[PDB]
């Protein structure tokens, strides 16, 4: 956290590039470059030496062991090997050394060129299939030089025509000009390292305030790079490339797998390939070979290097023994699997367990059933914990063989380890916030985890074989709020809005229903009378009344009857407090009797049980 | 009524076919080789795989975990146009897995079958369309069978170009490739060449300049064009049969939709033809005549093996015959032998591979029976030659009517797979050209005379009739009765009347497929629960005796049979010796296996005790880890005949289907459990052992040359005592039969661990003990855990023990162990109707509302039903089965029990019901008032209620995946490679994934630590990993965390790819920029 | 024979979807004025044709064409996009910049403001209508507060003063903030049309380069960025959960 605060995106000079890799050593002389493509030995399996995976410039892959020998223990650590120059430092000191290749031949970075916008090309002001041309050696331009007789400047020589350009000859008038034809990205090279532009973002911007009328885009554009290149420290030149970095070898790891077989990664296979590549040209212009191989070659490589960058970009995309497209740098990093949303929005954690699910009745809300098996794991280590506190248990191996023997305390201890403790339910990748909540783990037997109906619809979970995860949760402070803040009692209404969201929803609606309903003709104990205490449950149990009955029950609070009456309906004016008067519900005593002495309900024998149990689950 | 043929023939039809000819056809077609100067012909007399013969019992393949296969040999002939000699010989060329007894095939000793594929078929099509305003072109489009298109259209000039692929070509010339005088496609089309003409550009530039610059200046472009290349070219392209497969199909098409003329094999086409199309294109710019639709079922095709196979071998000749083309010929006169001059290997790849794998040689399923066929007359969409999923979208997954009949609609997966992968309806099969002809019967004057052996014609839907849906009121003798009869027509349904009348179909359950068309009541369904319904069937797992159900549908004795799954009278005899393993009614020789002596084949056994011993076989692994076993079943001395049935298979019972099984049950909302979506139990429910099943297991373990050395195999291991060095063989091996348990010791071995690799510290810990520690690690196997069950057998694999391992493995050892499982809470289980459960309590048997009798009822589902599922076909025959549960009965029965103004199932339920009170009185077996409806009391106290509930039998399955198959845990484990963050992954340990929109549910939330951590220290900060966990062991809080790793990573890359990344910091008063690891 | 756009079921997402996008792709022949005259209906016309429109305070005729697909009808009274003029969903955009000519006249602002939202409310209620399509509850309060993250982004013109290329969709406050300076510090006033940045526009390349790199462009917006060393303290939140430490909130909410 306190380590840094912003990050510098950029680009990599070839100074930078080449300094990824130097290592330099103490015998004084650098090292980081790889001069092999080729893996592990055949014979035994150590990292050559200079290889895609040479020790001496990555790190000792058997912790402090120079590939050389003589030392193999921390004890040998900062003092390194003489005769292997290898770096003695653990092996955590690989996976992020980084190497590199100089480069017999400049590529323009894939990325800066076949994008979008082609930025080299929005910089050359000039399209592809040109300057595409130049690269992949297939054209030439006129130079800065090549152009000061009759050529043109950015005049594509292609072959034929530069070979008309070679004819003309010196030996004839004029002809003094200069060269660089630009066969290869060497030249593209300094065209972009040709240009100055202060005299871009003014004088260039001497247009913009012009042609009023004019393509705008174009120019505003080929601006706003600019400038910002100046602006950064960023030339152009910068971009083709001329020296590669190398990942440090594990991650493109590779493997011996069980069955001897090997699990060789596409990472070293794009690189090594470029390696030969490279190689071999040098040893081509070494050889003098005649161009159009070099030439070729030179058109090769680079796009070796491409694909490496970004397979199946532009050319074809490379196919090896995956017998499909392989993997290039790009593509590990992007996509809905890139490294980043990946692994990297998405982590896939432990202290978890998921399973199928089921109706967990007797066990209320805020509970969850909890399996035993899994229980164990989750809580795993806090339980050991409470070993050593009891003291049952002394080392933790101990623990660890009774906790699979599943000592009294293994069913004993635990709970007492668990409860309080949150833990966290989910139904599949949920969006919503409320998907998953806090929940208390409570063991059960078999294997389910046992789920409340009121929670079902947040979570919107079937019965009918949906799955749930668990994860649980550690700092202390994590639990807290869960808590706090989660758990699942205390959050009973939608945050997409203020409606509830524990509802009462099948069944068990209709239980109320049921219960509250009006069948008709009631006729047991219809019409009867009763006075608080819950008497006419009493009633009920004796079924002096009928569940379904309609009968006065004295109760001096308030109705709500639906179908409000209010007004009465036949007072029954006789003497004291005898206006007393009807209502289609309710039947009460005011006048000289009092206020409201009589408070008889036509209620339903269920609906009074129902609001009893609000009632009293309520306040009391 | 009718005859159900066979039905999965349809892949054993393919094969022999193949077989009887299907190669021979093409190999020697594929015969006729010679040297590089025709000086030294290579053909070979390709009529005769002459195949020497299969080497193991199929069992055998099994055990030998080998392929069943066969090989094959071709006699060749008389080689050479230099001195006409033959050097002859014959020569194999490579081993063929003959198929098996499902009609499929094993290899390396497992199980698979190659599911058949269906695409379009060649011939020539044409789609018009339209602009964005009514511009209203054509096109038109050419397939072979193998080798590249043709393209054509009309582009608001009317006038045209002969594309090749999409739009690879655009020439006006659009049908001036190789012909002379023009008037061949200028009159002799006699309609409209280019609109009667002649493009504007009609200019006929095709002298020396013929077949020149055509497939030049605008094709394949780049070189000084020849006119000879320009020929070349095309004449490869369209006329060596080397690569242009018309498709005997491709004719057969052609001409019938073109009725051209030209059937002559020729396999590969003309060019009248190709004008033939032009013209049909032009015609219908003027429009006479129609465009066509691919989704009609007709115009597209199916195939199965037979060719996918062939021509797949196809290929495997021209690589072979490279090979040879040189060896044998470029070589002297003499060495050349007509033997060391081929090698099969390419065909033994080629095949050795398709099968090893395609996306086609699937893996059987042997869930259960029918589990298989629906498996094996699956047909599929996707594969090599056909789609993906996503290239194909929508409209290509629907019901295009056509399929009506042929492809039971109600079937499918779904994922995305929805559509894109049927079954095959019950009555279709398919044409040598491969498509489906479909069953019927020719009504005369509106009125079928049934006698007619149906009628096996209309392969496609157009037979173009009034055809008649073959659920009809009939008049008893032949007349149709209402003159309301509907009938498709050209894909219409349309009030017909019953005179002018065709066609009907031979039943209203045809179209449906396996699980489908067997659902009790299912005409009163809604569609795709039944779909549901389907597949559910198809995954219960089978039991230790599933009984036949209690209604059921009929169809499916036959199911079952056709399995193979069972065991069928071959032949004929009336039993004699029958043990458990097998019924030597066979080849003991008495009059089983003699009617096995009553008529007595051609090569086999003919008359005596005949190797009509049939084994039988108990406990097989399945496909699924299920076992299967078939009893004999039959009695002794007794008189069967061919096809009937002797053993029975996994769960099929009387000698028919049964899946499951049936129990009582009710309908009503237990509080809680049952709830909603969840399932009550008795607890006699598994105490009679029904719902049980056996799941049994493979275990191997093999060991190994370390460069440090083998590692091994012992009785002994460091560190032992009970459940290691005690339930351990001398090899530390099991004994067959051997309870085990969650920890205990499969097999024992050790490893050269050695050290060259320690802390001081524990040097010390020595030195206390000085103990000179051991030097092994000792992998031994253990059983997991939550397994239990006894140890069938062993598989020991060793130089000596066939050796079949990878190289350099010394032993494998296999081991298997089975397990019975009782139901238990927590497992899908339905019915056959959609009706996904999960069990939640069992209740003891004496708390259950039982029945008015007292018997106890046993499942309680929700009442409230037919709702989403619309299922009500449930009820019915719940109601049902009771009536012949207490009538103690079973009833056939099927769905569309039409033929009655009323629902008809609706009165027969009750009529039977009705009548089964009084024959036995009960009375309550039936109430008229409130249907089928029962007191009930209830177990617990003792008592009914208001409304009296349902009640009925009822059929239910238990479905595979069960709740041990899903259930996992994590404290920590073991982590990724390069990533480090566990290793999630379902078998072993893994680890629940928090993908953004899960993380959109904590920063969603309030106090969001957690998230944090959790986004760490329980997956990454290696570090953090660690001394977190510890320091809850220590007894205290935990300590901060760092930073994951996977960050760190990505610096790397993007470090890799040129930048200059310096997350840094700013601190001191001044303020210090700097950067970091 | 025409036939009609009927059924049994309508508009669903896909509906949302778009004009969450605020796709451009909604025939509206809605005129930047409001008028008042009588346009029996196709403008003038009634006869065979004339899909047209109005010009009453004004002289002008005026008159674009319409389909068979929507016809429209809303006479006198008329609309200074009071209405969308010739009723199909006028896209906010195009209602935006008409709500823009009737509202430019204020302070440019509240020209803006009062189209602006004049807009957003629009925007707000559509999506209702479509939930209540489907009955479907969603509280306004979140609409809001997306769209309001929708629009509010000017697009500059005439930048000379504020630098902004004019031109250049940029956020509202900085540049009318620079406005301000230049505005009390001599200066143009680079135009401040509100324009609305759709869905995807919005969010993706935007301030922290390591969110959109997640969100999308993992390599598109990288390049750039790379040009441009943007830099990218990550402040806020979805990065440092990218990166692990925690949250603007929590104890940098508490401690803070």
């Amino acid at each position: 956290t306190n380590q840094f605060d912003y990050v510098k995106i950029g680009l990599a000079s070839p100074e930078r590039i080449r300094q990824w890799g130097e290592r330099t050593l103490p015998n004084g002389q650098v090292v980081g470059e790889v001069t092999k493509p080729e893996t592990i030995n055949y014979r035994t399996l150590k990292p050559e030496m200079d290889g895609l995976f040479c020790e001496r410039i990555f790190g000792p892959a058997k912790d402090w062991e120079c590939h050389c020998g003589k030392y193999k223990r921390v004890r040998h650590r900062g003092i390194v090997c003489e005769r292997c120059g290898v770096e003695v430092t653990e092996s955590r000191v690989r996976r992020h050394r980084m190497g590199y290749i100089k480069l017999a031949a400049p590529v323009a970075h894939v990325w800066y060129l076949k994008g979008i916008p082609s930025y080299i090309s929005i910089l050359l002001d000039m399209p592809l299939r040109d300057v595409e041309q130049i690269v992949y050696f297939n054209s030439y331009v006129v130079l800065s030089p090549g152009n000061a007789e009759t050529l043109t400047y950015k005049q594509l020589l292609s072959e034929d025509q530069w070979l008309e350009i070679e004819d003309q000859i010196y030996s004839e008038d004029s002809q003094l000009q200069g060269v660089e034809v630009g066969i290869g990205a060497e030249a593209l090279l300094r065209l972009l390292a040709d240009i100055n532009l202060e005299q871009e973002a003014e004088s260039l911007r001497e247009e913009i305030g012009s042609a009023k009328g004019q393509k705008r885009a174009k120019l505003i554009k080929r601006l706003r790079v600019i400038d910002n290149f100046i602006a950064t420290g960023s030339k152009p030149e910068w971009m083709v490339m001329t020296v590669i970095p190398v990942i440090p070898p594990d991650l493109r790891p590779m493997v011996q797998l069980d069955g001897g077989r090997f699990a060789t990664s596409d990472l070293n296979d794009l690189y090594r390939r470029v390696i030969n590549r490279n190689n071999r040209l040098a040893r081509l212009q070494e050889i003098l070979a005649p161009e159009i191989i070099v030439r070729n070659e030179k058109r090769m490589l680079q796009e070796a290097v491409d694909a490496l960058i970004d397979n199946g970009r532009r050319g074809r995309t490379v196919v090896g023994a995956n017998n499909r497209p392989l993997k290039s740098l790009s593509d590990i990093i992007e996509g809905k699997q890139g490294r980043f949303r990946q692994n990297l929005l998405g982590k896939r954690v432990d202290y978890s367990g998921r399973s199928v699910i089921v109706v967990g009745p007797k066990l209320k809300i805020h509970q969850c059933g909890l399996p035993r098996e899994m229980a164990i794991e989750l809580f795993q280590p806090f339980v050991i914990n409470r070993l050593i506190r009891s003291g049952m248990v002394n080392n933790i191996k101990a623990a660890k063989k009774l906790i699979s023997r599943n000592d009294p305390s293994v069913w004993d201890v635990l709970e007492e380890v668990i409860e309080g403790h949150p833990v966290m339910l989910n139904r599949a990748p949920t969006l919503h916030r409320l998907g998953i909540q806090a929940f208390e783990p409570i063991l059960v037997e078999g294997r389910a985890i046992q789920l409340h109906p009121l929670v079902c619809p947040a979570f919107n979970a079937d019965f009918d074989g949906d799955q749930m995860a668990v994860h649980v949760p550690l700092s202390l402070e994590s639990q807290a709020e869960a808590r706090l803040l989660m758990l699942a009692s205390n959050n009973i209404l939608s945050p997409a809005t203020g409606r509830p969201i524990i509802t009462p929803s099948q069944d068990m609606v209709l239980g109320a229903y049921y219960l509250t309903a009006e069948n008709p003709g009631a006729t047991k104990g219809a019409g009867k009378y009763f006075a608080s205490l819950d008497d006419v449950i009493m009633a009920f149990q004796q079924e002096q009344i009928d569940l379904h009955a309609y009968v006065y029950v004295r109760f001096d609070g308030d109705v709500e009857s639906d179908q409000p009456d209010t007004e009465p309906v036949k007072v029954t004016t006789n003497e004291d407090g005898s206006r007393t008067v009807l209502y289609k519900y309710r039947r009460v005593r005011e006048d000289a009797q009092g206020n409201v002495i009589s408070q008889y309900i036509y209620t339903t024998p269920g609906r009074v049980i129902y609001n009893k149990a609000i009632q009293e689950a309520l306040a009391s | 009524a009718f005859l159900l043929p066979d039905l999965i023939e349809i892949q054993r039809s393919s094969f022999r076919w193949f077989l009887e000819e299907g190669l021979i056809e093409e190999l020697n077609s594929f015969s006729p080789i010679t040297d590089y100067t025709g000086k030294l012909e290579l053909h070979f007399l390709g009529h005769n795989y002459k195949l020497k013969e299969p080497k193991y019992s199929v069992e055998e393949a099994k055990r030998r975990d080998s392929t069943y296969a066969v090989q094959m040999y071709v006699p060749t002939r008389l080689l050479n146009k230099e001195t006409g000699d033959i050097k002859e010989q014959e020569v194999f060329i490579g081993d063929l897995p003959l198929m098996t007894d499902r009609g499929t095939f094993i290899i390396n000793g497992a199980e698979r079958v190659i599911v058949n594929q269906i695409v379009r078929s060649p011939g020539v099509y044409y789609k018009s369309e339209i602009d964005k305003n009514g511009r209203r072109t054509y096109s038109a489009s050419l397939i072979p069978n193998r080798g590249a298109w043709l393209k054509f259209e009309t582009d608001r000039n009317d006038l045209v170009w002969v594309r090749i692929d999409k739009t690879r070509k655009l020439s006006a010339q659009v049908l001036l490739k190789a012909l002379g005088l023009s008037d061949n496609e200028i009159f002799d089309a006699l309609r409209h060449p280019e609109y009667f003409q002649k493009t504007i550009e009609k200019e006929g530039q095709f002298s020396e300049e013929e077949a020149l610059m055509e497939l030049y200046r605008k094709l394949r472009p780049g070189e000084p064009p020849t006119v000879l290349g320009g020929q070349q070219l095309l004449d490869s392209r369209f006329f060596d049969p080397k690569r242009y497969d018309l498709g005997r199909v491709g004719r057969y098409k052609l001409n019938k939709k073109l009725r051209l003329s030209v059937p002559d094999t020729v396999r590969v086409l003309t060019s009248g033809d190709i004008l033939a199309a032009v013209d049909y294109l032009i015609n219908l710019e003027y429009d006479i005549g129609s465009i066509d639709d691919i989704d009609h079922l007709g115009n597209r095709r199916v195939r199965s093996v037979g060719e996918l196979l062939q021509n797949q071998v196809r290929v495997g000749l021209n690589r072979l015959e490279r090979i040879i083309r040189e060896r044998m010929t470029v070589s002297d006169a003499e060495v050349l032998t007509p033997a060391s001059l081929v090698n099969p290997k390419p065909l033994v790849a080629a095949i050795k591979e398709f099968f090893g794998s395609s996306q086609l040689s699937q893996f059987m399923d042997q869930t259960n029976p029918l589990a298989e066929l629906t498996h094996k007359r699956r047909l599929s969409a996707l594969g090599p030659g056909g789609l993906t999923r996503e290239r194909a979208g929508f409209a290509v997954r629907d019901i295009h009517p056509s399929h009506y009949g042929r492809i039971c609609p109600i079937e499918t997966p779904e994922g995305p797979n929805a559509g894109l992968i049927g079954s095959l309806a019950t009555h279709a099969r398919v044409n040598q050209y491969g498509f489906l002809e479909t069953p019927f019967r020719p009504v005369e004057n509106g009125r079928v005379r049934f006698d007619q052996p149906a009628a096996y014609m209309t392969a496609d839907e157009e037979d173009d009739l009034r055809v008649a849906p073959g659920d009809i009121p009939v008049d008893e003798n032949g007349y149709i009765i209402g003159p309301q009869v509907p009938v498709r027509y050209r894909q219409e349904f349309s009030t017909t009347t019953p005179e002018q009348v065709d066609y009907v179909a031979v039943s209203p359950v045809q179209i449906v497929s396996v699980a489908t068309s067997m659902i009790p009541f299912l005409e009163h369904d809604d569609a795709n629960r039944a779909l549901m319904g389907s597949n559910m069937q198809r995954q219960a797992v089978p039991l230790l005796k599933p009984e036949r159900p209690l209604v059921g549908t009929g169809l499916e004795a036959q199911g079952a049979r056709d399995s193979g799954m069972v065991i069928v009278s071959r032949t004929d005899g009336d039993v004699v010796y029958v043990d458990a393993t097998e019924i030597r009614v066979r080849v003991s020789g008495q009059l089983p296996t003699a009617s096995g002596k009553s008529t007595d084949n051609g090569q086999l056994t003919s008359q005596k005790g005949q190797e009509i011993r049939y084994t039988v076989s108990k406990y097989q692994r399945s496909n699924q880890d299920t076992c299967l076993n078939q009893k004999p079943l039959v009695r002794i001395g007794e008189r069967v005949v061919a096809g009937q049935v002797l053993a029975d298979g996994s769960s099929t019972e009387g000698g028919e289907l049964a899946l499951g099984q049936n129990i009582v049950v009710a309908y009503m909302p237990w509080e809680g459990y049952n709830y909603e979506d969840a399932i009550l139990i008795s607890e006699r429910l598994v105490q009679d052992d029904i719902y049980t099943s056996i799941h049994i297991e493979k275990y191997e373990i093999e060991a190994r040359q370390t460069k440090l050395g083998p590692e091994e195999i012992t009785r002994e291991i460091p560190n032992v005592g009970e459940d290691a060095l005690r339930q351990l063989d001398e090899q530390g091996i099991i004994r067959i039969g051997a309870w085990v348990e969650a920890g205990d010791i499969l097999v024992g071995k050790v490893t050269p661990k050695g050290e060259s690799d320690q802390p001081p510290e524990e040097k010390l810990l020595r030195a206390i003990f000085g103990e000179k520690a051991r030097d092994v690690r000792d992998n031994s196997l253990r059983v997991p855990n939550g397994e239990k069950g006894r140890v069938v057998d062993v598989r020991l694999f060793t130089r000596e023990q066939g050796d079949e391992l990878p190289p350099g493995a010394n032993m494998v050892v296999r081991v298997y162990v089975a397990q019975k499982r009782k139901i238990q809470v927590g497992d899908k289980m339905a019915g056959r109707h959609g009706n996904k459960g999960i069990i939640s309590r069992i209740l003891p048997i004496e708390d259950m509302p039982y029945l008015p009798d007292g018997s106890p009822v046993d499942i309680v589902l929700n009442p409230l039903g037919v709702p989403s599922r619309m299922n009500v076909g449930q009820v019915f025959e719940c109601l049902l089965g009771w009536a012949g549960h207490t009538l103690g009965v079973r009833f056939k029965i099927t769905p569309f029990d039409e033929m009655y103004g009323e629902e008809s199932s609706r009165r027969i339920v009750h009529g039977k019901l009705q009548e089964a009170r009084d024959e036995t009185g009960k009375d309550w077996v039936y109430n008229p008032d409130d249907p089928g409806k029962i007191m009930v009391y209830d177990g617990r106290t003792g008592e009914a209620f208001d409304r009296p509930v349902t009640i009925g039998v009822a059929y239910m399955l238990k479905l595979v995946h069960l709740v041990d198959d899903k259930i996992h845990a994590r404290s920590t484990g073991p982590y990724s490679l390069v990533t480090q963050q566990p290793l999630g992954g379902k078998a072993q340990q893994g680890g629940q994934r928090f993908g953004e929109m899960e993380v959109w549910a904590l920063e969603a939330f309030g106090a969001a630590y957690t998230l944090q951590e959790l986004l760490t220290v329980k997956s990454d900060d290696m570090q953090g990993r660690n001394e977190a966990l510890n320091a809850i062991v220590k007894g205290k809080a935990i300590p901060r965390p760092g930073t994951p790793e996977s960050f760190k990573v990505l610096m790397r890359e993007l470090q890799s790819l040129g930048l200059d990344i310096a997350v840094h910091k700013v601190e001191t008063q001044a303020d210090g920029s700097s950067l970091d690891v | 024979f025409e036939r009609a756009k009927t059924g049994d079921i309508i508009q669903g997402l896909p509906r949302i979807e778009e004009l969450l996008e605020a796709r451009k792709p909604k025939e509206a022949c809605i005129l930047a004025k409001r008028g008042g005259e009588v346009k029996v209906v196709y403008g003038d016309g009634d006869e065979a044709i004339a899909i047209k429109v109005i010009e009453s305070n004004g002289v002008v005729t005026d008159y674009p064409l319409g389909p068979g697909q929507n016809l429209a009808m809303p006479d006198g009274s008329v609309v200074p996009a009071g209405q969308p003029l010739s009723d199909g969903p006028s896209n906010p955009h195009e209602i935006l910049e008409v709500f823009f000519s009737l509202g430019s006249e204020d302070g440019v602002y509240a020209c803006a403001s009062h189209a602006l939202q004049k807009v957003q409310t629009f925007l707000v209620n559509e999506v209702q209508m479509v939930y209540q399509s489907q009955g479907i509850d969603i509280a306004d309060k979140h609409i809001e507060v997306i769209v309001r993250q929708m629009t509010n982004k000017v697009r500059i013109d005439d930048g000379g003063d504020t630098t902004m290329l004019p031109g250049e969709l940029v956020e509202l406050r900085q540049v009318e903030q620079v406005n301000e300076a230049m505005a009390i510090t001599g200066g143009a006033r680079a135009q401040y049309t509100p324009v609305l940045l759709g869905i995807t526009k919005a969010s993706l390349n935007t301030d922290s380069f390591i969110s959109a790199a997640s969100f999308q462009e993992t390599t598109r917006v990288l390049t750039e960025a790379a040009i441009e060393g943007k830099s990218d303290w990550l402040r806020g939140l979805k990065e440092n959960v990218i990166i692990g430490r925690l949250i603007p909130a929590g104890t940098g909410y508490n401690t803070y």
